[PDB]
């Protein structure tokens, strides 16, 4: 009835999907095999076939092997339909040219055929959640192509993105500015809402609040999986303010182009750090707006919040959230834009957050805060500077231009981001008329 | 008899109406299984105002439940009084409203409104003397705002001589539960103001001021809030439901509280409200009932009566009671705070007494106010709309569903053409 | 796109005995 | 077993405050018998009446 | 309802608070773990109600050096304190006021204020702040001053009292107490609404001539200080005939906006095998307060005029033997007053008898901490002033501060503000002749 389709592209997308589905099976009661040990909460993300062997609505496509082969060899082998798991034979090799132009066409028809087949047993489709980074060639070019073709074929549907933002200080690649600039230039016109997730900030919150000096991508993806499960909780269970993906689309983004929210999570607290707290709704609301639980490394007080969508999960009284938002809207560290007196979209669900065997804690409350703000302009502009210095004397341009891309796409992307920066400044400017 | 067709729009409206079909069901003695297990024979005499009957004494409500998303529908079916409604009347639709008034009124809302009108035609043709339709809805958000005002327009067009009651919740100044509530509230009120006859603006912040100050609760839930709503929303239709001296139906409530057709926005109030810590110290009588009525704490609309003049007060009392108290006490009020009542309407206060109190009480009363104080709510929503409309914000989905620029300006002009008559009365 | 019971209609309701109907006098006469 | 005795001899270090995929060997900072997977956290809602 | 937040900075402040929270946990029914063993609201002031009753305190323990707080987190009361209300540094302030205000310290003040913010957020009525610093080191001076500044900026108008350890008249431990003490007094004289002092040599003498122990140590001193702090905050915790509040201290003890420096004097300091032999009546324990050897600062009060005293009786103190004893002390001609303040002796009485930690003090049914604002402390300020003058006559120990980043000239306005404090004390001490 109220279902959504998950797409996982890239190394980041595949392992985020791994964490998300091992969270979802524990959330529902589905064993790794598929049989539930024994009524309709499953129907949104888990389809049902004969002999009760519930299957995800996910397409795992990655252009290079062994990463899907971990999935189809490990413990969750018998959960996924193997024709969902789509593998290429050539790594995209951090080139958006190889993600969008040359090896995108041998696999795009197969992945679109499977996406249509999962749309077939879907009565009311709500939309897509596509999971990638702004890094590697697969998770850049293939998700750009997927957003283009999905906007072509399902243009009235809601398409949402979970994108791992390129880390502003360490990086894992030297062509990350090129790949990110191209994938966001070609997905700006088609994406409806792109949740940004960083790596630096999740490292910082894992050291400070999760109390692990040695975290891995398993822990990182588990935190992001908790984010995804927190926003997709109303489609799954019942609640007070039953919120929808279309409601996320109409709340998290004012203008046609300013559609890059930031996700934060509260109770990120780690067992010997929460026996000493009441974990009340007021302080777990304050923890979202503190400038350390931000999961994208941009400072909020150097900016203005456009719109905040708060997702409370678990035993939350519907009106300590009222007291908390009342306390927030009197402060001065949190600044709202002058054209948006209203500022909040509150959703409340009665299902408590489950605990995976691992890092996080068994907390009676949680809240996922998705904020559209002006502070992401600095994050975009610093990688624009990174593009300008790397492109000023034509670095790494020969692979991109010789694999099949024309030269002018770089200039078109740079002009599109100059326009995007100009939009950020125009929106952030206050009113005098 | 005079049937009242009940209509649910939005998640808020569905849950409020679910608590309504809790409260009046266990008032009228209807069990969850649908049979009649009561104590008095007087409580079935006007059962043909909210419940149609079926074969075997199955009393089914005349409520049409409407939502653009089939999950609140399943919640209502899984609720306590879920197996009481007509199964065909669960008019759902596999689509997404998404808190857009355009997506509720010019789109699949306008695609499902035909079936909605078909089942309201069901419930209104199977009648003899229809009096009114009540709709429970939310001015903010969609569905209840989107298809709700559309339902108002079509229903008033195809039955033009019946009362329309709209129990509507309004956005509060302290918080907002949706970032497009100013847009949705403006477009909703623009369609409410040349259509309806009685509205009831119920504010959540005012509900919490009631629940925290008077009731002395710490963890109020939505069952709590919609039960406070359902108390007044049951109490207004009690002279029509039960015998009394000075019976007053919904239609003369309308003629007594509507001086001019635009000025029909009411602030409700239910006031035998006792905290549990002070129930044993309470001295329940009509004088204290009115003194707890008219203080600026128990109206369910978050707008201050001390910042304007009342145009009409109504009090529907319930319980066996001496009305020399009622007459002298409302006269003491009218000559006590005389400047807060308009001078051009002598005796602007109405009294309607029913013999039978709600179950669990001896002495109750609902208070309906048509006052100037709705100006503050209207000017607040108008200021929010001007602020968010000056720079075209949160608006391209409104345009992309088939709207125009001029409709928003017409709605804003209609808001200001509501603000003008409610401020002319403040200076006579 | 009709659904079952919303094809079938009437112009008069039938009421049980302890319900004050219009024809309360008319049937209570003949009880 | 040579690796088990290697890590047993090596759990005297900063390894215990920075485990490879764990947090602290958390247990001495909780009550004795507590069942960490159970025992939901925070203050619950009393819900009087 | 009636809670206040304790900030414990420096090694002295951390150890003082260790013995303090040691006292309060046995004041109430709180284990070293934190749960109340087996099966009313008095815990609220100094403890919270985290679910299934864990009772975490309202202290924000800070140290710019390690090992001192690390003993707390790996010893006895390690389960009761929250791991992130105990903040530690990776270097040392090293007796350098400049390395408490600048360099090390500004990287930690953010986290300290954030934890203070969290505890203040989980409070309904925040009665005040309680800073336990030391006037002698770097950690308890420079970080104290930075804390005082930022606390005054963000949480204004709230009462903020310091329970400090004033430097010894002759004894001391370090060599840069004049520099450190004058500098931090200069910085925190216009922000701290009030500040009580205790003196190490005075506790030494009161434990050598009353407690009968000839070799006391820091634990023995800190228990008496904990009893003083508990007697100050016991009226905010329990019920009595005359409840006294933190703001009431803050108004009663302080005449002038700069003269905010009272001195503690705790009485019954009797030593177990001496306590069964006295009547221990109210009159003689008041005489013990105003007797110039039970003063917890080595500063002779006969060289000055008393300005305002706050007596805080606890135990089975009948309300008006207080009246008789205060009138008796008033009639005596050597306990002299300023002529402009006739109302001097302030009564707070609490029905809570003192509770004894296993240690040196005895089971006493009556106790007092007399809080004296007097102009006698001008002599101690003058001797620290003279120490600073002898120090700065040839610029000894200035190179560390200057090479850190403290400006060379700051000693000059510290000296000028101390001279101003001397002038204010001598101007308020004089008799009215107009
Ligand atoms: N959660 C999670 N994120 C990852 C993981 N691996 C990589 N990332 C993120 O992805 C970025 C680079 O990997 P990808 O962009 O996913 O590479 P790709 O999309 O698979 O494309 P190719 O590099 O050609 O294989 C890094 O900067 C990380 O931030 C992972 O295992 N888990
Ligand atoms: N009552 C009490 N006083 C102490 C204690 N430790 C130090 N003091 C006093 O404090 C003075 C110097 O200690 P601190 O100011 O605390 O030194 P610090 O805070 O560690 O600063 P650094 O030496 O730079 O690390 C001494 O002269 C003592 O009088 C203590 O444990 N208890
Ligand atoms: N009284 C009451 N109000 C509610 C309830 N549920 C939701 N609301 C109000 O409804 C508003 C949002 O509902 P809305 O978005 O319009 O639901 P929708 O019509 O299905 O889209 C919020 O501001 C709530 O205050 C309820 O159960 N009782």
């Amino acid at each position: 009835q109220r279902e959504c389709i998950s797409v996982h592209v890239g190394q980041a997308g595949v392992q985020i999907g791994n964490a998300c589905w091992e969270l979802y099976c524990l959330e529902h009661g589905i064993q790794p095999d598929g049989q539930m040990p024994s009524d309709d909460s499953f129907n949104t993300f888990f389809s049902e076939t004969g002999a009760g062997k519930h299957v995800p609505r996910a397409v795992f496509v990655d252009l290079e092997p062994t990463v899907i082969d971990e999935v189809r060899t490990g413990t969750y082998r018998q959960l996924f339909h193997p024709e969902q798991l789509i593998t290429g034979k050539e790594d995209a090799a951090n080139n958006y040219a190889r993600g969008h132009y040359t090896i995108g066409k041998e696999l795009i028809d197969l992945v679109l055929d499977r996406i249509r087949k999962l749309a077939d047993q879907c009565t009311g489709l709500q939309g897509f959640l596509i999971f990638h980074s702004f890094g590697g060639g697969t998770g850049s070019g293939f998700t750009s192509l997927l957003m283009e073709r999905l906007s072509v074929d399902y243009g009235k549907k809601s398409k949402l993105e979970f994108s791992i933002y390129p880390a502003p200080q360490v990086s894992t690649a030297v062509v990350e500015p090129y790949n990110s600039i191209l994938t966001t230039h070609t997905t700006l016109e088609h994406s409806d809402c792109a949740f940004m997730v960083d790596n630096e900030a999740i490292y910082d919150i894992c050291r400070r609040n999760l109390d692990i000096e040695r975290p891995t991508y398993t822990n990182l993806n588990r935190l992001i999986s908790q984010i995804v499960s927190s926003i997709t909780a109303s489609l799954r269970f019942d609640g007070a303010l039953n919120v929808d993906l279309t409601e996320f689309q109409t709340n998290l983004v004012p203008y046609p182009r300013i559609h890059f929210p930031l996700a934060t999570y509260a109770p990120v607290i780690s067992a010997e750090k929460a026996y000493h707290e009441q974990l009340s709704v007021a302080e777990i609301t304050n923890a979202c707006f503190e400038p350390a639980n931000q999961m994208v490394k941009c400072d909020p007080r150097h900016g203005k919040y456009m719109a905040c969508c708060l997702l409370y999960r678990g035993d939350v009284v519907p009106k300590d959230v009222n007291a908390a938002i009342a306390a927030i809207k009197t402060k001065r560290s949190i600044q709202f834009v002058d054209w948006c007196p209203t500022g909040f979209k509150v959703g409340i669900n009665y299902q408590p957050p489950t605990v995976v065997p691992g890092d996080l804690a068994k907390v009676q409350r949680a809240v996922c805060m998705l904020s559209n703000t002006t502070a992401i302009a600095e994050a975009w502009a610093r990688l624009d500077h990174k593009f300008d210095l790397m492109y000023a004397k034509r670095a790494f341009v020969h692979w991109y231009v010789g694999e099949g891309m024309e030269e002018g796409e770089f200039s078109e992307a740079r002009e599109d981001m100059a326009a995007l920066e100009k939009d950020y400044e125009e929106v952030g400017m206050d009113s005098v008329e | 008899m005079r049937e009242i067709v009940h209509l649910q729009a939005g998640q808020c409206g569905n849950q409020i109406g679910a608590k309504f079909w809790e409260v009046i069901s266990d008032e009228h003695g209807i069990d969850p299984t649908g049979t009649y297990h009561g104590d008095s024979d007087l409580q079935l005499e006007r059962i043909n105002v909210y419940y149609n009957e079926a074969t075997g004494g199955k009393y089914v409500p005349r409520a049409v439940l409407v939502d653009l998303e089939p999950g609140t529908m399943d919640s209502v079916r899984s609720g306590p009084f879920g197996q009481i409604f007509r199964p065909d009347n669960f008019v759902f639709g596999q689509s997404g409203a998404g808190n857009n008034w355009a997506k509720g009124h010019y789109t699949e809302g306008a695609e499902l409104v035909d079936s909605v009108l078909d089942v309201v035609r069901k419930e209104a043709e199977s009648c003899d003397c229809l009096q009114g339709f009540q709709l429970t809805h939310s001015l903010g958000g969609g569905t209840g705002s989107g298809m709700g005002t559309l339902l108002i327009s079509k229903i008033r067009e195809e039955y033009p001589d019946r009362i329309m009651n709209t129990f509507s919740v309004v956005p509060s100044p302290k918080v907002s539960d949706t970032v497009v509530e100013p847009y949705n509230a403006t477009l909703s009120v623009h369609q409410l103001v040349e259509n309806t006859d009685e509205t009831y603006c119920i504010d959540n912040e005012a509900l919490y001021d009631i629940c925290f100050r008077t009731l002395k609760l710490t963890t109020p839930t939505y069952g709590d809030l919609n039960h406070l709503v359902s108390a007044t929303m049951s109490g207004v239709t009690t002279c029509l439901r039960f015998p009394g001296q000075l019976n007053a139906d919904l239609r003369k409530l309308a003629v007594n509280m509507v001086p001019f057709p635009r000025l029909h926005f009411f602030m409700p109030g239910f006031a035998p409200l006792t905290s549990r810590g002070s129930q044993q110290y309470r001295a329940l009588t009509v004088p204290e009932l009115t003194q707890q009525m008219f203080d600026a704490k128990n109206m369910m609309a978050a707008c201050d009566p001390r910042h304007g003049r009342y145009l009409t007060v109504a009090a529907v009392f319930r319980g066996r009671m001496s009305m020399k108290e009622v007459d002298e006490q409302m006269l003491n009020v009218q000559n006590k705070n005389s400047s807060y009542f308009v001078e051009w309407i002598p005796n602007n206060v109405k009294t309607a007494v029913c013999d039978i109190p709600p179950r669990g009480l001896k002495m109750s009363a609902t208070f309906i106010g048509n006052s100037t104080a709705i100006q503050e709510l209207f000017k607040r929503i108008s200021e929010q709309f001007t602020a968010m409309f000056r720079r075209k914000a949160f608006l391209h989905w409104y345009t992309g569903e088939g709207m125009d620029e001029m409709e928003f300006t017409e709605a804003e002009s209609n808001m200001n053409d509501l603000g003008n008559p409610v401020v002319t009365r403040g200076a006579c | 796109e009709r659904k079952g019971s919303l094809t079938l209609r009437s112009h008069h309701k039938k009421y049980s005995k302890p319900v004050l109907v219009y024809s309360w006098n008319h049937d209570r006469e003949a009880y | 077993q040579q690796k088990i005795k290697d890590k047993k001899e090596s759990v005297y270090f900063s390894n215990q405050r920075a485990p490879l995929g764990k947090s602290h060997d958390q247990t001495p900072g909780l009550p004795k018998g507590l069942d960490v997977p159970n025992t939901t956290f925070g203050t619950a809602i009393i819900r009087e009446l």
